[PDB]
């Protein structure tokens, strides 16, 4: 039961930027040599790595462990795989903090990639992680359940009339964390206006499709200080899993947890109020200690993840949004490197595109940076809550 | 075609994955535990709520309201099998005994009547075809009108 | 005393005008189509119905009428089957989870599939070998209609199924004549998809094989029934057009107030096997006890199938609670011509496709 | 009075393909496991000029010849390789034969079962009284539709059989029936599909969820209906694609190898398609003698199945002693090389539009 | 902290299909069936480590949420291990991580692989290679075993006793399977060897199948609980090398002192690796090994042997041929028959090799070696791309 | 077919797959380090033994000998695409610079000739056809007599 | 080279087999085979003020041996001078290859300063005429070089059943679900 931190943190800029040039193992090896030469440690060092992607049947490639560790070059060096959605990466993260911490292995490499340009229509593709006998073979897509609970978010509290205005309001400020952060995939584009993004599509809350490869170094505590001048600690992290089925949001008999609000539905993810009641147990605190997070954005799911991880209550992320409170001086930081509206999103990747910003918040080496930051949390779902990872992380 | 060259495929479906479900999909059927009498789809082996392994078959309720609904008219979202009707009004179905299902509304006739809350009931349709060249039918739901 | 118990009828909701087909290929005469002809809109098959799709509709239709049934005997009537081997009945019959244990089998030959099969399910029943039949005409005859044929502006799909019991019947099944011959008509060949004729379209090609059909079968059971077309309250007969009743009625003596309460193609087209059927659907829904009808239906490469019925007393009860098919009707989409060659898959596209709109 | 079959009559091709020819071409299984274990050693190959009209006529008309003078009611033709997608095939049969124009005709398709589907539906149209008699063929060319290449190609083959029911001089009284259904889409052929595609690989895990379980269902349903066990029968027949599948399923069903000998007739033959379960009560039906209770059960795919129970009559005896025995017929056959057998059956791709006969 | 073993449970018969079941309702059968050996509620489940060949067979993806409803846990999380044949060897060395780290005291790990549900699985499974270099160009797994086998006899002299080999190895599986009641060659007739050297792959050829399995670690303290006689895990060790088959003969990748110069496909040069590592942090020798178990499939488990430490280079085939993996013996391998006579479901397979230790260790296995205190389970992925040496221990 | 429906297909292959890969299937291109000269085959982008990032293409040797060889004739193990020659001679090839290749060895003239230690050269094949409906050839190996 | 439109062989669009606009035969042979290429060697010859009797070696298209001596007796060339360039008795028709390969099997044997005429013929129709001197460095070129001829011998024998297998002729199903089903 030692301590764990995180000596560095990379992945590949731009995100949101196809690398139809480069194969998935040189865009891997990329992410991971950046970050090693950021932590003082030569490529042997690694002793296991901990790594993530959608699954064998985008790149044909399945059992993708050894290939990974003889394309980093680290063989004998064991590679430990993940494929869970977009949670690909924070699973591998907690995969690989469990490693550490386990006493097994000293240092470990966490890191996710999507290469979706190796699939002629990767869109259709996502589907194949469902429950695919009663929606992805009926023609159910991943971005329909976003756009249904985006719907029934807006309807049941109360944002009719607004709904455009919330989603342009939280995409607009997702532009303006992206303007300077150079590693986004919309860095030193201009700001669109405010009735400009209402008449974009998806009313500017649609994320940016890409690719890349991220990863981060874990290292015993006592080992950290050869490392790293700055190391990030894991305060708590915790992973849970629900049927992948939409329907059953609103209906969940498996699903044991005491507290759930009684009117469970896309709105309010269960899941996702379970997932982070015991993440902030884990980690010993509550949501009121969060200076900065990092959420999944797509439509309207920034919203309900909000309310889950405890920012606001129960239908007020919306008007929370609105009143700028997820600005720089708003009241809590919200996706201050973009987020995958503005920095990118490659599924496998998402993971460790939340721990690198998060990282480089609690080291103040963040563009737009929370003064005095000490709590960060990181928010993630696969499919539609099905998938759903928080990670708390502190800086001392 | 002309040239009976065979053509890589990675996966090839096999008869057996809709052969066992043909129940939940033709006949939208479920399953009830007969402990506690909690009803989920769709159907699942081990009970939740009192995780008893006797579960038997139980038929949901073909009637229902739409719980949400978004429209479907992206084309790069389009999936193979479905890009021929645009666009595809998704939903979630309240059935009457509680249970919501994840499905499509069809044969819309009045734009005006279709709205949250709206009754549907279930009918059964064609989708995508397998990998084994068969005919693949499941549910969607129409307004019940 | 065993006949009908129940029926069902399932037909497309997406309408095409047919001046949208002749605009395009103006390949026939617009008031002949509508006017002579008396078809003024065709029905659209969606992407997703088929045969299976319209007939398990159907069915469940009929089946709704008697709760708690179970199926001894399920015969599906097509012509534009699904499946060239393995019969889609089994599929229908799996639909409709009222049991395993049934006589079940595919029969066809064109448009009297549908009675055809009711003719199976009659035996059946009246030999006791079940207790009660269901039979199912269907036919999606605008899919296996090629672009720019005459008949395109008119080609439609339905199915229609009907229950034959001894318990509640609402119409009685008194006796039934049938003929056939080698008549090549209409051919379809094995692996053809579209429905061809072996002549020019005209009166010559309605004499030699409609007509000759028609007229042998109706005689052949009014002969064996010693009764006259004065003695029957409706006749009913395939209907690909609005005209073939009408026009076969006056070739056989029958007047036009018996035809006219079979007629509902109007707006449907040619439904195939279902056209007698659903004839015999909309002269029931409104039909009074002790009346009798005669039901004839054509199917190409040539047979006629002869039916006389008797609605009983229990049509009353029946009517009470159930939607006409007239009102089924009423519910309607339009599409233009590009639109409907989407749906029904006529455009010419690539043998594989990468991504659907690739 | 009783009513059940009163002549039959059979319709085999005369080119024969040895086995060992189409293994060579591909070299896709085991000999050994066909000849040995499966039990065809060669398969019955299409001419040209022949396919399910041409055989089913021939057996409709050595049927119709035991019966001199016969006027049809009813013929039912029972295929799923049936030439015609659209228009019945048994009509032109019904042309062919000149024995009337007034009869219930259609063509009848369930796989395998098609055979006794027809079979099951002229017994209710006599036993019913809606006609005196009735014509039943049983016939499809499956080696037609099967694909070069194909797992099954080495022993899919072609046949036809009539079967006349009725009321007068009946040689095989029809006692009872059973039939069930299901979708279990073990081998299919779409629409506008020339081959017949299996569901999944072949094996015994393919075998359980079609041909035993809706054989064993349908068999066991009409035992139970008659209240006998597979005791109480002299001769038991199946489908008859392989030699090995009667046995096969007598083993499953408790039937011991004497009673399914009779019935073997494939040998040399291969997958006859909906004739096999009619080609088999037919081989029994030349030896029997009176008393003597038969049971039939067929398979279809896609799946479905019909159990039939006979009983023979005194009239056998006088039938047989002028008749052809299908074992006799089974004896005349030519043999052609795999090169000949592919040009026979169309199976070479060819040309779309053919200016001459070799150009 | 120690991790204890308190159940392990399989479906019988893996070699045999099941495709009237989903594979969720295979899972759980294992899932369950296991819960009540330990005498456990399922609700006690923390954590879950599964693994499967990957989402091309059943096209089902994301697994792990899934799992976790379909053995009702939620919201326990499903960790994922997607890693060839051993999937449930690396899903195993993921659990004992979840409770040595303290994370999680109570965690479920196996494997499971549904076959059936592929139209054409055998041509499916090299799509875990280096899938540009010889899936898509015709290579095989199998291609990979046959020429390993081919190298093996060929190199060290076997000529003429080829088939006498593989017989003598595949007829000790099939007498070991015999008496093993979940083994799918259960009750079978012993062939004779001159038989087995005419047969398909001279009687060498594994049984494929189907299965689910599954394996419940506990933290140590916790463990006398739920079983009299738990079993500890006293080291494991996991190693990753390039899934092309050329590289085995060259691989400077590879970075592991004292491996001899003459590696190829008879040498496993990562198995060596992979042996010593996990032979080191178990705190044991070769020579402590009671009783083993290998990947089975025509020579492959000769070379597994060696690489083991069990037998020096070149003399598996011998030791086999002198009865040497016999009850009796020097050192018995695959006891319950072996991916030849149990069978083999390729995800599947880890927690089949545990279940036979585990049984072995507490004196339950049908072919029982009398006072075996250490187990040792090899465990390969595509050829030698993964390798898995776990060691449990009763003491 | 006559049919134009869309038929399911998880997987459709990118063009970019086999146009990266043109140097190493077309012309045998594997990777070789500059600071300590060391080979490999496939291309990688980190050196294995001196773990640079300074590594480049290498052209191995087209020539080599057959280091050990397996015939497949086993029709349950075929693969689509290559189940028309039957049977297939699986090979590692030792090419002459010292590295292995897995392939296979085609146009046998001579049954005798065929043994280990054999000299070969690499020729180019066609091989499975593309999900993207492109032919794809590669590397095959024939005897060097 | 001349050309003209003379529709003996034929392959539309979309069409895999080369289909023959008229039947087999002498007469099929003199409106296209023949006639283009007299027209194309005359053409040639007229331009180099050369005759028959100047050329060492000529090759013509070989579809079959027959084809280029017959060309030859009719253009008034002796057998000698074709039958060095004669290589597709065991071949067939080669297509596009068929009067580069007779060339190749021509300077083979070749010595520098002999001439060699190549008259080529593709139906639909044209004819293309190429005359060539052979240098002095051919002599240097065959030390070390292996002839047409010795690697025609290299050959495997299969039946009609496999060739017609080999080439994808057999009328297989359109979506193959395995390699044998
Ligand atoms: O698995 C995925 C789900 C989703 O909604 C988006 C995406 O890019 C991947
Ligand atoms: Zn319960
Ligand atoms: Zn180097």
């Amino acid at each position: 039961a030692r301590r764990v931190a995180i000596v560095s943190a990379a992945y590949t800029p731009k995100p949101g930027s196809s690398r139809v040039r480069q194969t998935f193992k040189e865009m891997i090896v990329e992410s991971a040599y950046k970050a090693l030469k950021d932590a003082k440690m030569h490529p042997r060092e690694i002793q296991a790595v901990a790594y993530g992607y959608h699954g064998e049947g985008i790149s044909e490639y399945g059992g993708l462990g050894p290939t990974i560790s003889d394309a980093l070059g680290i063989s004998p060096a064991p590679t430990f795989m993940s494929t869970a959605n977009c949670t690909s990466s924070s699973v591998s993260f907690q995969m690989g903090h469990q490693m550490v911490a386990s006493g097994e292995y000293d240092i470990v490499l966490c890191g996710g990639f999507e290469k979706m340009t190796d699939h002629f229509n990767y869109a259709e593709y996502i589907g194949s992680s469902t429950e695919c006998e009663y929606d992805y073979f009926l023609g159910i897509s991943h971005t329909d359940a976003f756009a249904l609970a985006t719907a029934e978010y807006f309807q049941k509290f109360g944002y009719a009339g607004r709904e455009a205005d919330v989603l342009a309001t939280f995409g607009r400020q997702m532009r303006i964390y992206a303007q300077n952060t150079p590693t986004a995939t919309r860095y030193g584009q201009p700001i669109p206006s405010l009735e400009v993004l209402k008449n974009s599509e998806a009313c500017g809350s649609m994320l940016a499709w890409g690719e890349a490869s991220g990863c981060a170094i874990l290292v015993a505590e006592h080992l950290a200080h050869k490392y790293t001048d700055k190391p990030v600690f894991v305060r708590g992290c915790a992973y849970t899993g629900v049927s992948h089925y939409f329907g059953t949001r609103f209906h969940n008999p498996t699903l044991h947890h005491p507290g759930l609000p009684k009117d469970v539905g896309m709105a309010v993810s269960a899941n996702s109020i379970a997932c982070a009641e015991i993440a902030y147990k884990k980690a010993g605190i509550t949501a009121k200690d969060i200076d900065v997070a990092q959420v999944y954005d797509l439509l309207g799911a920034g919203l309900i993840q909000m309310e889950s991880m405890g920012i606001c209550g129960k239908g007020q992320a919306g008007d929370f949004v609105l009143e700028g409170g997820i600005a720089l001086d708003g009241q809590l930081p919200l996706n201050t490197d973009g987020g995958n509206i503005g920095r990118g999103h490659a599924s496998g990747c998402d993971g460790i595109l939340h721990i690198t910003e998060l990282f480089r918040q609690l080291r103040g080496e963040s563009d737009n940076q929370v003064k005095g930051a000490r709590i960060g949390v990181s928010q993630n779902l696969g499919g539609y809550a099905a998938h759903n990872s928080v990670i708390v992380l502190s800086n001392d | 075609s002309m040239y009976p060259e065979q053509i890589h495929r990675m996966t090839t479906a096999s008869m057996l994955r809709e052969w066992r479900e043909h129940g939940g999909k033709y006949r939208l059927e479920g399953s009830q535990c007969e402990e506690c009498n909690e009803i989920f789809f769709p159907r699942r082996t081990v009970c939740g709520a009192c995780n008893s392994l006797s579960v038997k078959p139980y038929r949901c309720a073909r009637s229902g309201k739409i719980e949400v609904m978004a429209p479907a008219e992206n084309p790069i979202l389009a999936a193979m099998g479905y890009g021929e009707t645009v666009p595809r009004i998704m939903a979630m179905v309240r059935l009457d005994d509680g249970l919501v299902i994840a499905s499509e509304i069809v044969d819309v006739c009045d734009q005006q009547q279709l709205k949250v809350g709206a009754p549907v009931r279930m009918v059964i349709r064609k989708h995508v075809r397998e990998s084994n060249l068969a005919w693949q039918y499941a549910y969607k739901f129409v307004l019940d009108i | 005393k065993i006949g009908i118990v129940s029926y069902g009828a399932g037909i497309p909701v997406c309408r095409l005008k047919v001046q949208e087909v002749i605009n395009v290929w103006k390949n026939t005469d617009l008031k002949l189509v509508e006017e002579n002809l008396g078809v003024t809109e065709r029905a659209v098959l969606q992407p997703d119905e088929d045969v299976i799709t319209l007939g398990v509709l159907a069915a469940q239709r009929a089946l709704d009428k008697v709760p708690g049934h179970q199926i001894e005997a399920l015969y599906l009537g097509t012509c534009t089957n699904p499946y060239d081997s393995r019969a889609s009945a089994s599929i229908i019959l799996e639909m409709l989870g009222s049991g395993y244990d049934a006589y079940c089998a595919d029969v066809q030959f064109a448009g009297k599939s549908g009675t055809s099969a009711l003719q199976i399910c009659q035996a059946l029943v009246a030999s006791g070998m079940t207790g009660s039949a269901l039979a199912i005409g269907a036919d999606t005859i605008n899919r296996n209609t090629a672009p720019g044929d005459l008949t395109e502006s008119y080609a439609g799909a339905g199915a229609a199924a009907l229950l034959i019991g001894s318990q509640d019947v609402i119409a009685e099944f008194d006796a039934s004549f049938s003929c056939a011959a080698d008549v090549a008509d209409n051919i379809r060949p094995q692996g053809d998809r579209y429905i061809r004729s072996g002549m020019g379209l005209g009166s010559d090609k309605n004499s030699i094989g409609l007509e000759d059909q028609t007229r042998r079968a109706a005689e052949g059971l009014m002969a064996k029934l010693h009764t006259s077309p004065a003695d029957y309250d409706y006749v009913v007969f395939q209907q690909n057009l609005v005209s073939t009743p009408y026009s076969l009625a006056k070739h056989l003596g029958f007047n036009p107030k018996q035809v006219e309460p079979g007629i509902y193609a109007g707006n449907v087209g040619d439904a195939g096997s279902a056209s007698p059927l659903l004839g015999l659907i909309n002269v029931l829904d409104q039909a009074r006890p002790g009346q009798k009808i005669l039901l004839v239906s054509y199917g190409f490469g040539a047979g006629s199938d002869a039916i006389a019925l008797t609605v009983t007393d229990a049509i009353e009860q029946y009517q009470k609670h159930n939607k006409p098919l007239r009102e089924l009707l009423e519910s309607k989409i339009y599409v233009d011509y590009g639109t409907s060659i989407k749906y029904e898959f006529k455009y010419l596209r690539a043998d594989y496709a990468l991504t659907a709109y690739l």
